[PDB]
């Protein structure tokens, strides 16, 4: 039986990332080819293990975590990288075992009109422990007086909603990234 | 939420005590009352944050005291380069942030 | 630690002005900035803020519909735009910054900047 990737590459709605979905994979056979010969994902490189020496190594465990980031911040998405996803939203350890595919949906996520479903982690107290899904939306206190959760100076909303336009250029369209992260039941 | 200074000149001594009080319209949330001063034509500066305490870089001297509604900008020795235009500021509420009269410390 | 801001515009009651302020010494953190328009012989206003970080502007009553206060964190500085200049805005206008000390931000618009003499001819 086969690894169900296509229920998570050829998924019809992806979600933010600041809630990244992370799906378990196991119990299968995960064929890869159809991943890197697929010609379509522009931003495609694995840290540990060559793309092409993975096919047939065996794992146990695999997470596909997947969000829709802008693109400028892909190389944000990274073992060892600070900016703002990889400390607030979505932060790889420097251990990182596995690799990410990011490819470019302007095509679908930038609807007409600006697309706004889509938010990052603006505003955080500390940096992100890796592999940390933060879903709070309380209003952040950037100053000494607490302000108890109304909107206000030094009382930010710390999800910022992305503009994502057609008009936009290549780096800010919106990019679907899946971060596959390994560890004995996931073959090739 | 319209804020209201006291009084307009104060026409006293210099090298002495003198009290300076906004009294606000509304109740001040959070109490945000921050007070700058401004020597008339050139870039304002802050003296008080958060309604009582001494900013940074700034020397003694000042006091903020009180919160809510009564308030109090305590200055305590008039060196004749603290005859300036003194200001309130809101901005704790949400729009208008909104100033004072000023008043004019005069010899 | 410094807000180097634009100079003077003389212009007319047809065109429109743009102000820029510039942060000097740092970068923008979420710092929001403040802007006050002060007409010479009155008291200084407030024509609006910006959330640096985030760009949530928020303008007066009075120019809710005619002032457009934006922010670049790339470049780390803050513009503005009032529609119209009448008569009535013959100015010194000035960008008002809150110190952010990393671990938290202050709670006062300490660093200024120096004015810019916008000028209704």
């Amino acid at each position: 039986n086969l690894c169900p990737f296509g229920e998570v590459f050829n998924a019809t709605r992806f979600a933010s990332v600041y809630a990244w979905n992370r799906k378990r994979i196991s119990n299968c056979v995960a064929d890869y080819s159809v991943l890197y010969n697929s010609a379509s994902f522009s931003t495609f490189k694995c840290y540990g293990v060559s793309p092409t020496k993975l096919n047939d190594l065996c794992f146990t465990n695999v997470y596909a975590d997947s969000f829709v980031i802008r693109g400028d911040e892909v190389r944000q998405i990274a073992p060892g990288q600070t900016g703002k996803i990889a400390d607030y939203n979505y932060k790889l350890p420097d251990d990182f075992t596995g690799c990410v595919i990011a490819w470019n949906s302007n095509n679908l996520d930038s609807k007409v009109g600006g697309n706004y479903n889509y938010r990052y982690r603006l505003f955080r107290k500390s940096n992100l422990k890796p592999f940390e899904r933060d879903i709070s939306t309380e209003i952040y206190q950037a100053g000494s007086k607490p302000c108890n959760g109304v909107e206000g100076f030094n009382c930010y909303f710390p999800l910022q909603s992305y503009g994502f336009q057609p008009t936009n250029g290549v780096g800010y369209q919106p990019y679907r990234v899946v971060v596959l992260s390994f560890e004995a039941t996931v073959c090739g | 939420i319209v804020l209201t200074q006291s009084p307009v000149t104060l026409s006293l001594s210099p090298g002495e005590r003198a009290t300076l009080s906004c009294r606000a319209s509304q109740s001040v949330r959070n109490s945000l009352l921050a007070w700058y001063q401004q020597k008339p034509g050139q870039a304002p500066r802050l003296l008080i944050y958060a309604a009582s305490s001494r900013a940074t870089g700034i020397p003694d001297r000042f006091s903020g005291s009180g919160s809510g509604t009564d308030f109090t900008l305590t200055i305590s020795r008039l060196e004749p380069e603290d005859f300036v235009v003194y200001y309130c500021q809101q901005h704790g509420s949400s729009p208008p942030w909104t100033f004072g009269q000023g008043t004019k410390v005069e010899f | 630690m410094q807000l180097v801001q634009s100079g003077p515009e003389v212009k007319k009651p047809g065109t429109s002005v743009k102000v820029s302020c510039k942060a000097s010494g740092f970068t923008f953190t979420n710092s929001a900035m403040q802007w006050v328009r002060q007409a010479r012989g009155q008291r200084l206003e407030w024509v609006g803020w910006i959330v640096v970080a985030s760009g949530n502007a928020n303008s007066a009553r009075r120019f809710h519909d005619r002032v457009t206060i934006t922010s670049d964190m790339s470049t780390s500085t803050a513009y503005l735009e009032l529609s119209s200049l009448r008569s009535e805005d013959t100015a010194v206008y000035y960008c008002a910054l809150n110190h952010c000390s990393n671990t938290t931000c202050l709670d006062g618009f300490d660093i200024w900047g120096q004015g810019t003499m916008v000028s209704v001819s």
